[PDB]
């Protein structure tokens, strides 16, 4: 659910 | 497999796979890159990092599209399937430790790979803690906690506060505080933290780097705002 | 390496695995379940079908990048991952030709069967034929040909206009005929009279198929305005 | 660059 670095 | 090869072939060929999509071969190739020895350069440690990121991310999305179907389940089929994607997801995950144990964590004398390799460490056993529930779970989430620590302090202490690499740690830190450590206000307060101390250092940068910063920092925004 | 499983079970984790869009599970498994020598249901073949045809469409895909890079160079390093590719694609297409013929198509008496592993071992060899440069081309061009006019003429006979596999296995003889056997002018003529006598046969269906129906019909004017 | 059956 949250944005880890992509 | 790979021992045959060319360091500067294994490179390229890990740069075509990216090209072709190809995220298991490039892995394979960075991995064999990585077993000849030598340190890796900037963008050869970004090429380690983006073929496993995404094969183990495919996996991760399959891990929890079967688990979940698992638990609204409760024959042993779905059970059967989901462990055998967490056994695949698990030995990719001891891989890339394994590399970074043997031996680039220890070579690796800069901030700049000192601090991608430790994030690295924090972020593959982060993955392992996703689908842990056995008696060595609360270690698994120790040993992401010290690798994340570690490259904190370094990158507190050596780099700039807009560092894209600092930025992405930080990031991923304050990801492992709200999902694996139950630790939500840990990770909204470091969240909060990196925002605003990039923000009061972007006017030191370039066009170009201002760009970089900012993207990563968006995505700090992203979850601040999912999580208040 | 499927021998010990149920068949059932194949079949539940091959569903399990389109889900997790885990292709290549989902092809182990049905190819699995095909050896247990029992013939394929409706659904059964649809699994089947659509396991194959996304792995080796990320194959396919793969092969065109790479061969593009290839053309544009023209060291060995393009050239042998394009062909590691390629051999990797051709291996897939050689097990799924080898299961419709060890026994699939003779064990198939019913239309909509036998017509469905027809049109499959067209496609194979077509996509065999899109990267056969050798002394062996027009032998693959004409195996793809054989298998999709038989498929044809039993289509013809033993099924409406309107009919799905018979749609789909007419659109798939058309691009081979423009992208593979140089008859763009046969192409065409078989979309428009493809679409034709399938738009004077709707009258006859229900609402659920005549969706069905409609929707193949769409690809098949998609390919007249690309090419006319 | 043509649709087949998908
Ligand atoms: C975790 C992580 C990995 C890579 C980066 N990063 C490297 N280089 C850039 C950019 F192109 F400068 F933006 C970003 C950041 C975090
Ligand atoms: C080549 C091919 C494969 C499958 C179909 N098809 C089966 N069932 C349908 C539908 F759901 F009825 F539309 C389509 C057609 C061609
Ligand atoms: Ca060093
Ligand atoms: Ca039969």
């Amino acid at each position: 659910r949250p944005s880890s670095w992509r | 497999a790979m021992g045959s090869m060319e360091r500067a072939s294994l490179i390229q060929k890990a740069k075509l796979a990216e090209q072709a999509e190809r995220y298991e071969d490039m892995a394979a190739f960075m991995k064999g890159a990585v077993e000849k020895g030598e340190e890796l350069s900037c963008e050869e440690r970004n090429l380690l990092s983006v073929a496993y990121k995404n094969v183990v991310g495919g996996q991760r999305a399959a891990w929890r599209v079967l688990s979940s179907i698992e638990q609204k389940s409760n024959g042993p089929e779905v059970r059967e399937y989901r462990e055998k994607v967490e056994t695949e997801l698990q030995g990719v995950c001891d891989t890339v430790l394994g590399l970074l144990d043997s031996h680039l964590i220890k070579e690796a004398g800069d901030a700049e790979s000192r601090v991608f390799y430790l994030k690295m460490k924090g972020d593959y056993y982060r993955y392992l803690a996703e689908v842990a529930t056995g008696d060595d779970k609360k270690r698994i989430i120790d040993s992401a906690r010290s690798a994340y620590q570690e490259a904190m302090d370094i990158s507190k202490k050596e780099m700039p506060p807009t560092n894209p690499i600092r930025l992405g740690l930080a990031l991923n830190f304050s990801v492992f505080h709200y999902e694996i450590a139950n630790s939500p206000e840990e990770a909204i307060s470091l969240a909060k933290t990196t925002f605003d101390e990039a923000m009061a250092d972007l006017h030191t940068l370039s066009e170009d780097s201002y760009k970089d910063s900012t993207l990563i920092m968006q995505l700090l925004r992203d979850n601040l705002t999912l999580w208040t």
